[PDB]
């Protein structure tokens, strides 16, 4: 749970990318202090979102860290 | 045993000693409405003010309502427990000896129809705690924050 | 362990490139034999290189001591 | 009573349950069944506790003494409270 | 007694709390209490089946009778395709009002949610149209309920109580059930189809008022009579047909087709009342076996003593089984549930290929919930066969009575059953392992074509042989040499093939090797929890590690530390350990049948049949996205109708963790923080005055082992089952 | 039987601070047991229920709740420091009950005099299917 | 074409696929030198995968209606190289593997504690007893003829 807060938190509040003009937009939109206060939010906006890049990464370069990510379940 | 200063202290003792629950010296009836209204004027405080109707100017009468429900609930349970507990002619199971050894009379709240007493005297004191509470809080009401 | 870590940084990885500008040139450090169409694996991370990309963040360190040649490393 | 014992003529009288029971529960008695002509008994089967550790030493063919379970007591059940 | 319980006086001695634990789960139990007899076992068996019907019909008053008084069954009549069912009002005082908004649906004054359980298309299928109907029979059922509590009053009074005689009279009981309860009830369900549901369908309104005079038939009561039955089949409705009326449809009440009616893409009524005018004779034919009180017909008795194969490659045979069955209630307990629990299945299986009821093959996600429902009952009805065979063996089989007999004989080889058991398990296991994991492999690199994907032949000949053309073997009922297409192209051919080669429908969908490989998982579920359950029953007796262990009854915590440590050895704990199987193979099954629905109501099998063949493909196309519509049921911006499954989703979720917390924490460590929690409730001011009744004491070890599956198994079937109805409601297709 | 009780008498205590290991309201109500033995100097020992104490010369007296610990303790000290002990069972009317030894040598080894309360003589796969005594009170261990 | 299924050295989606995958490694070739050995192997890959496409469309694999091979194991010999030829070998390698072990083991049998042997392998005998593996089906065929390969009514003990 401290891992995940802290993923949440840093994709959320401080990391992210800057413009031209200096306006920030981070890489997640900045939803936390509106959706980590529902497990269901958890659900949502950040484990099951959050959770595309690993499952969609079948025929990439990042294909490894897809298998892994059965048999971790397995 | 262990004795530190928490269980054993001459100020400690006192107090415990002089609140109504072991106060020997009363009518088991006339301890169980003193602890009665103390509940009372106790629980109507956050249960008004942050009830499901507090942005409404019912708030003060819901949340005296639903304090008065949960004071009848818990007499409620005193008197189940007391009937399920206590035999209705059978001796008392309170300490009779106190810290020095004086052999103390069963104490007569520790019986079936002293719990009853002391069961009745509750639920009539939740009432008017609660009612005073009622009328303290809405009517003679500035020195308060609420 | 520390030796396999400085041999596989030496040998086998694309680090004078990475040197060169490290703003957005991907850190790696581990290639894959081309053998049973595991090729995919040496994805793109830019500087003409293919590998694994990495994240154990040797590079930053080797960058704070001056590394700066592959005989060092060696 | 709340728990049972039982014991079996394939005891070779080795006394390793006496020694390893916990609520002393067991013990000998003169018989002619084995060199030892000494066989268990278990005569304070009240504070049997029910713990498995004496019939766990008996190194017999299967077992020579069993515990078999019944109801429940204040001191059948390691009760301090 | 002297206190509660008022059965078992050895548990009225247990100041600890497991007493009221234990004054719970064994109170139906009737071996185990004390002073109890036979034929007092037999009048208390009667009783509680009576107290059961007595539920049942309480139940399913209730069911009618809410529907009729906040229903919709009829303004649903006038467009079953274009206004959702009705369940019941709600009245929730925890609700806000974008609550009461989002749940008013379907044309109702109030927040109401949406009937699933296909009741309706049943009470319309039979003819019903009024809401007075449904009072009348929610009347009468309730007064039945009623009838069957006084019964279960009277039997239990002298002057009524049956001897044990009576009940050990199983031959007139088989001969009156395979007759009456049978029979006349097809005959009777036969006669509700033909005196009111067929001309009902046909748009005339008949009633426990006009069926005096309307016939069944314009000259009906006489055609039989005189012999030329066809007359029954002369006119049946046309193929352009208008359910509720008298449009295009004819005279004919029993005919045999064999397709599906084109509007209400469900069995026309006449093959209902055929088939179930043929299966009252059947059964009252049958029911005129066994010798009762007239000499004449058979003793199941000199049956199982004339079988013996010459040579006596079975011994004995089935010498002494007939007494060795009638004299135990967990034998005959065990049958019958064996065989519910696969007619049970059947159904199920059923259910969703020839849709029995009008216009219920399009509100898919009634199709979904029935046949997931009734798979599930008949998968926990299949564990308690075993359950209960395996008392059987532990309670009452005798040796001397058996000796050489087939069931002394199965006991004999226990060892060859068990390792052929658990060969099929590692072979299903391991092969359908690999090749999963091989495709998986081979598209996570991107060569979907390297891939290992086998044709499930046999079952397309046998599609082909039933009439499936697509696959064009050109077999029999694909071919017009045959003897039997050339000989039904006249009877039901036209009508069956126009259903099972269309492809909308539901009957017969095209395989390809997902299907096999899936079929493969479920055979290994299957054989593995076959396996657990029969070591449970035949190792019962007693295995090398404990021979004796017959004599400490069916439950019990264990045999000892020593010696190996004996852990969850009882047969309770086979069972145990076997219903976790149970869920899983269930699960399995329904998450195939569902994805394949769901792709065909989108027309897109492809898909289906391209990405199910891959884990991470069913981890993606079937989960995930599917998903999606759900876990968005709430959000900072505001609720849904879909909220109540969100929230039961999320439950599912929860409630199936807690589980963990049982099946891990064994007992010692709770009973150590109970101790601690003793002495500071003890020690502590103004509680010490409060004392308990009961010493606190954590629970058993079995009983731990009991609410641990009890919360796995809660868990585990609200999560899909909200999540079945929520992905099916927020897209209906 | 020559082996008589020793009527457990009123001997000082070992010297311990007094801990959260001692008695409860089960000990005031239903029962507790004191275990008592002679000393022979001045030693360190751990009691049951949590650290350790001291013993005194001469008899000693301590208290306890359940016979577990008290016998386990006088194993400890049978098997550390070779000497005998007691212990008896108090009942809140007043009453002494002694309990262990029964004669004074230990149940360890034989001494005639003690019945057979609790035998079977047949080897333990003779016993038979509860089919066989089911509707009864008996039980196949019986 | 059981079912239909046309081998793809006739059918199209299969030359989809070949040539979408030769696109998108085509297109990821073009970001490094021409000669770099990273676009070498590429290139290496690009005709590896290319001549595997040929070689599937040599040997008659009747090809799914979505562009991928599909086995045929109904026991027509045509289509005898995926399941029969290949089962019977991996059959071969069973036995062997089998028969050898059970070998080591009844011959290892008769020692002081086989359990020594059995942890710590006799290399030597066990190189001059696994080459017999030419012999495990005739050899147990003989056994099975004289009925010693399996015992009667001896269970625990040996
Ligand atoms: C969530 C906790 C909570 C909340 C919201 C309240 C809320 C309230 N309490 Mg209160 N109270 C609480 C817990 C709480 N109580 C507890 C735990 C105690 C200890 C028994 C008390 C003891 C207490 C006293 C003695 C009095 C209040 C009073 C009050 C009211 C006015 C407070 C003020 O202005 O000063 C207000 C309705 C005052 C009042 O007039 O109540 C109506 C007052 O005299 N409270
Ligand atoms: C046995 C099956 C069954 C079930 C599960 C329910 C379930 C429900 N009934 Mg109900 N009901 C039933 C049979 C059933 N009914 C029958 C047979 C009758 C006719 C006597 C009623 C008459 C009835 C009334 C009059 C009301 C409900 C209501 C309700 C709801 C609130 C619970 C309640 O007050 O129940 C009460 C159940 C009984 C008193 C049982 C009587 C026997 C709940 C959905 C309430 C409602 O409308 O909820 C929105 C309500 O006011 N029921
Ligand atoms: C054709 C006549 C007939 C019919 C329709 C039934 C119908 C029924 N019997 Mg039944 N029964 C009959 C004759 C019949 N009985 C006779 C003649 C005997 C004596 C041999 C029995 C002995 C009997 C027993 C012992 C039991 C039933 C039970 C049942 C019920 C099964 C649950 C459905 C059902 C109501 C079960 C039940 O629920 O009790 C009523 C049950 O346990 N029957
Ligand atoms: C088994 C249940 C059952 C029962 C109780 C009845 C009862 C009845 N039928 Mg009937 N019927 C049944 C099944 C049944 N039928 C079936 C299965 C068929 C189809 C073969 C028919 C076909 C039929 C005809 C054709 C006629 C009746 C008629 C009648 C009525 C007078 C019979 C003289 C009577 C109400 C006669 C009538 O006038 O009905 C009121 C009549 O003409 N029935
Ligand atoms: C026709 C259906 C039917 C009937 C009549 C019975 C009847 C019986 N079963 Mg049984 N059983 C069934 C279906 C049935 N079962 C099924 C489908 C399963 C598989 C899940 C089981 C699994 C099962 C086990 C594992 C055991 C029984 C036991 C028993 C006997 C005692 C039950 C009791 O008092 O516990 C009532 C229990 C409770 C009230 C507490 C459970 C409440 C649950 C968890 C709520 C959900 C009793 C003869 C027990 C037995 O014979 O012991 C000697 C036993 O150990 N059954
Ligand atoms: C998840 C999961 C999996 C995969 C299994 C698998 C298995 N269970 Mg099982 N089980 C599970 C959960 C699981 N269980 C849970 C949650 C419970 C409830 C407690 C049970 C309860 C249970 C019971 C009660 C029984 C089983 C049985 C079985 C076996 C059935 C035979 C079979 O199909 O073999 C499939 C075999 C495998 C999946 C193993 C292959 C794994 C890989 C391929 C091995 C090679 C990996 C690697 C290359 C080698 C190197 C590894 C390492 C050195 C790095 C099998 C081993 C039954 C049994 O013993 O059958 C004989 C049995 O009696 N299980
Ligand atoms: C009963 C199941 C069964 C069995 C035991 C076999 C077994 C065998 N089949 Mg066979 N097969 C099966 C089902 C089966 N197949 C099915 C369902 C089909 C499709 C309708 C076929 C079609 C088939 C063909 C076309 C051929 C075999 C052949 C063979 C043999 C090589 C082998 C003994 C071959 C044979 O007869 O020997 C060369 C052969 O040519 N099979
Ligand atoms: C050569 C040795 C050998 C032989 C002939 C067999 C033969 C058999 N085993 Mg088996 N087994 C073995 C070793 C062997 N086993 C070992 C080492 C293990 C532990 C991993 C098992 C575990 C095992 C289980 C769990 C089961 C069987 C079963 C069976 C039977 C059916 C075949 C099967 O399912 O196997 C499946 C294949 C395996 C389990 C793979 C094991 C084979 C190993 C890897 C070979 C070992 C070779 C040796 C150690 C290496 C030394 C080489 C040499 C130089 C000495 C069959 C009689 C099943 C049964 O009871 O059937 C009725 C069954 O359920 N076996
Ligand atoms: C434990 C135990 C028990 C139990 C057991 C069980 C539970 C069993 C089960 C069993 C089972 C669960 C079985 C099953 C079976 C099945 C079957 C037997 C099937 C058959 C089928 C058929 C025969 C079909 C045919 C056909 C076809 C193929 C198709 C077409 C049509 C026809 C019809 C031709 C008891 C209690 C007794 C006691 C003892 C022990
Ligand atoms: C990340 C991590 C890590 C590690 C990891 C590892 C090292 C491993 C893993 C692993 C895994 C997680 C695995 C999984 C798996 C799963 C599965 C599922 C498997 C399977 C397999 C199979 C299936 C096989 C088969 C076969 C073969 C191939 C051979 C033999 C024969 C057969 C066929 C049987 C670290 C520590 C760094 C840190 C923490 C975390
Ligand atoms: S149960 Fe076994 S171990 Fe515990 S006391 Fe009685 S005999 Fe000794
Ligand atoms: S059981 Fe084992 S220990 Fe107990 S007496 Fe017989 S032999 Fe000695
Ligand atoms: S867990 Fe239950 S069974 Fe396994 S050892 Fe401890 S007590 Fe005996």
């Amino acid at each position: 749970v401290v891992i995940f807060h802290f993923s949440w938190k840093m994709q959320s509040d401080v990391w992210g990318t800057i413009s031209d003009q200096g306006v920030v937009t981070h890489i997640t939109g900045g939803n936390f202090a509106q959706s980590s206060i529902t497990i269901n939010g958890w659900l949502r906006d950040f484990l099951w979102a959050q959770a595309s890049q690993v499952i969609q990464s079948y025929g990439s370069s990042l294909s490894a860290y897809g298998l892994f990510f059965l048999g971790a379940h397995f | 045993s262990l004795e530190t200063p928490v269980t054993s202290s001459p100020l400690v003792a006192w107090y415990l000693s002089n609140l109504p629950a072991y106060r020997t010296a009363v009518s088991p009836l006339l301890r169980g409405i003193e602890v009665g209204l103390a509940h009372g004027y106790l629980l109507v405080g956050p249960f008004a003010l942050t009830g499901p109707l507090r942005n409404t100017p019912v708030h003060g009468q819901a949340g005296t309502l639903g304090a008065i429900g949960l004071v009848s609930i818990l007499s409620v349970c005193l008197t189940m427990y007391g009937v399920a507990s206590f035999n209705e002619g059978e001796p008392s199971t309170a300490p009779v000896l106190t810290l020095t050894g004086r052999k103390k009379e069963a104490d007569k709240l520790q019986t079936a129809e002293g719990w009853s007493q002391f069961t009745g005297g509750f639920f009539f004191g939740g009432v008017s705690g609660a009612v005073w509470a009622y009328f303290l809080l809405y009517v003679l009401d500035l020195p308060y924050f609420f | 362990w520390l030796s396999g870590m400085y041999f596989h940084g030496a040998r086998f990885s694309n680090y004078e490139a990475w040197l060169s500008d490290p703003t957005h040139i991907g850190p790696s450090a581990q290639v894959v034999w081309p053998i049973v169409g595991q090729e995919i694996l040496n994805g793109d991370v830019g500087g003409g290189f293919r590998g694994i990309q990495i994240t154990s963040g040797f590079f930053q360190l080797w960058r704070a001591s001056g590394i700066t040649s592959e005989l060092q490393l060696y | 009573m709340s728990h049972s014992v039982k014991i079996y003529d394939t005891c070779i009288g080795c006394t390793q349950c006496v020694r390893a029971c916990p609520t002393d529960v067991l013990e000998m008695i003169p018989w002619d069944g084995c060199k030892a002509k000494q066989i268990a008994s278990a005569p304070r089967t009240e504070d049997c506790v029910g713990c498995k550790r004496c019939e766990s030493a008996c190194p017999t063919d299967f077992l020579s003494v069993r515990v078999y379970l019944g109801p429940e007591t204040t001191r059948s059940m390691a009760l301090s409270y | 007694e002297l206190r509660f319980p008022r059965f078992s006086q050895g548990l009225a001695q247990d100041p600890t709390t497991r007493r009221i634990w234990f004054g719970i789960a064994t109170a139906h139990d009737f071996e185990s209490h004390d002073d109890i007899t036979e034929e007092r076992l037999y009048q208390n068996i009667f009783a509680s089946h009576f107290g059961q019907l007595a539920i049942i019909f309480l139940w399913t008053s209730g069911n009618l009778f809410h529907v009729a008084w906040q229903g919709n069954f009829e303004s649903w009549i006038q467009d079953p395709l274009h206004v959702r069912p009705i369940a019941h009002a709600i009245w929730d005082p925890h609700f806000g009002q974008p609550a009461v908004e989002a749940f008013t649906r379907g044309g109702a004054a109030g927040p109401v949610n949406i009937a699933y359980s296909g009741v309706y298309q049943w009470w319309y299928t039979i003819g019903l149209r009024t809401n007075e109907d449904l009072y009348t029979g929610a009347l009468f059922l309730l007064f039945l309920s009623t009838l069957s509590l006084i019964a279960s009053w009277l039997h239990l009074q002298p002057k009524w109580k049956p001897s044990l005689s009576w009940f050990k009279n199983a031959e007139s009981r088989l001969n009156h059930h395979l007759s009456g309860l049978f029979g006349v009830s097809s005959l009777a369900w036969t006669g509700h189809l033909v005196h009111v549901a067929i001309p009902a369908s046909r748009g005339e309104y008949v009633r426990w008022n006009n069926f005096l005079d309307v016939l069944p038939y314009p000259q009906g009561l006489g055609p039989l009579l005189t012999g030329q039955w066809n007359l029954y089949a002369q006119n049946p409705d046309s193929s352009n047909h208008l359910f509720g009326t008298a449009q295009g449809a004819g005279t004919a009440i029993l005919t045999l087709l064999g397709g599906f009616h084109p509007q209400t893409q469900s069995l026309w009524l006449t093959d209902m009342a055929h088939h179930h005018l043929a299966i009252a004779f059947i059964f009252l034919i049958a029911g005129h076996m066994y010798r009762t009180n007239f000499g004449i017909g058979h003793s199941i008795k000199d049956l199982l003593e004339a079988h013996t194969p010459p040579g006596g490659r079975l011994g004995r045979g089935h010498k002494g089984l007939y007494d060795t069955i009638n004299n135990s209630i967990h034998f005959q307990l065990g049958l019958a549930l064996a065989s519910l629990g696969v007619i049970t299945s059947l159904v199920a299986q059923h259910m969703y290929s020839l849709p029995p009821y009008a216009f219920i093959a399009q509100d898919f996600t009634t199709q979904a919930a029935l046949y997931t429902h009734h798979q599930y009952i008949a998968g926990f009805i299949m564990t308690g066969a075993f359950a209960h065979g395996a008392i059987f063996f532990i309670r009452d089989y005798n040796p001397e009575q058996n000796e050489d007999n087939v069931l002394a004989r199965m006991l004999d080889h226990k060892e060859a059953i068990i390792s052929h058991l658990s060969w099929a398990s590692l072979f299903l296991g391991f092969h359908t392992l690999g090749l999963y994991v091989h495709n998986d492999v081979m598209l996570a690199f991107g060569t979907p074509e390297k891939q290992i994907l086998i044709e499930p032949i046999f079952a397309q000949w046998i599609q082909s042989a039933h009439g499936k053309t697509t696959y064009g073997f050109d077999i029999l009922l694909s071919s017009t040499n045959g003897p039997a297409f050339n000989a039904g192209r006249s009877l039901w051919l036209p009508g069956w093939l126009n259903a099972v080669n269309e492809n909308s429908n539901s009957l017969f969908l095209t395989i390809g090797p997902g299907d096999f490989l899936v079929h493969h998982a479920i055979a290994l579920g299957l054989h593995t929890t076959t396996l657990i359950l029969v070591k449970g029953a035949l190792d019962a007796r007693g295995s090398k590690l404990m021979p004796d262990k017959k004599d400490f009854g069916y439950s019990f915590p264990c045999d000892g530390p020593g010696r190996g440590g004996t852990c969850d050895i009882s047969a309770w704990d086979a069972f145990y350990l076997a219903v976790f199987w149970m869920l899983n193979t269930i699960g399995w099954v329904t998450f195939y049948w569902h994805w394949k629905h769901i792709t065909l109501w989108q027309g897109n099998v492809s898909q289906f049949n391209e990405s199910s063949t891959y884990l991470m493909g069913w981890l993606r196309d079937y989960l995930w996205l599917n998903s999606s519509q759900l876990i968005n049921g709430y959000n900072p911006f505001g609720m849904n109708s879909l909220s109540v499954w969100a929230w039961m989703f999320l439950f599912g979720h929860l409630v199936w963790a807690t589980g963990f917390m049982f099946l891990i924490s064994w007992r010692g460590y709770w009973q150590e923080l109970i101790e601690t929690l003793a002495w500071a409730h003890e020690r502590t001011p103004l509680a010490n005055l409060i004392r308990w009744r009961d010493k606190p004491v954590a629970l058993s070890i079995v009983q731990a082992r009991l609410v641990g599956l009890a919360h796995f198994s809660v868990g585990y079937i609200f999560t899909y089952a909200a999540f079945l109805i929520a992905s099916t409601s927020g897209k209906f297709g | 039987g020559f082996v008589p009780p020793q009527l457990d008498p009123s001997t000082p205590s070992p010297i311990f601070g007094g801990s959260t290991g001692g008695l409860l309201r089960k000990a005031q109500v239903e029962e507790f047991y004191v275990i008592t033995w002679t000393s022979p100097k001045e030693q360190v020992f751990e009691m049951p229920t949590g650290g350790a104490a001291i013993m005194r010369e001469g008899p000693n007296l301590l208290k306890l709740a359940r016979k577990e610990q008290c016998l386990a303790l006088g194993n400890r000290l049978r098997s550390k420091y070779k000497i005998a002990y007691q212990f008896y069972r108090v009942f809140p009317n007043g009453e002494v009950q002694y309990l262990h030894p029964k004669d004074g040598v230990y149940p360890e080894k034989v001494n005639a005099g003690r019945q057979g309360v609790g035998q079977n003589f047949r080897s333990i796969g003779k016993n038979v299917s509860p089919i066989e005594v089911k509707f009864t009170g008996k039980n196949s261990f019986d | 074409d059981i079912a239909g299924l046309t081998p793809c050295k006739e059918s199209k989606a299969f030359a989809k696929r070949e040539k979408q995958s030769v696109k998108k490694l085509n297109s990821s070739l073009k970001k490094y030198a021409p000669d770099s050995a990273p676009a070498l192997a590429i290139q290496a890959t690009i005709d590896k995968t290319k001549r595997r496409f040929e070689n599937y469309g040599k040997f008659g694999l009747l090809c799914g209606s979505d562009g991928l091979p599909h086995l045929i194991v109904s026991g027509d010999q045509r289509h005898w190289g995926e399941f029969i030829t290949p089962g019977v070998l991996f059959l071969y390698i069973a036995g062997w593997i089998g028969w050898v072990g059970r070998s080591y083991l009844i011959a290892v049998s008769g020692e002081k504690k086989p359990a020594m042997r059995e942890i710590i392998i006799d290399v030597e005998l066990a190189a001059r007893i696994i080459p017999r593996g030419f012999i495990w089906p005739v050899a147990a065929y003989r056994e099975l003829i004289n009925g010693d390969l399996v015992v009667d009514d001896a269970d625990i003990g040996y």
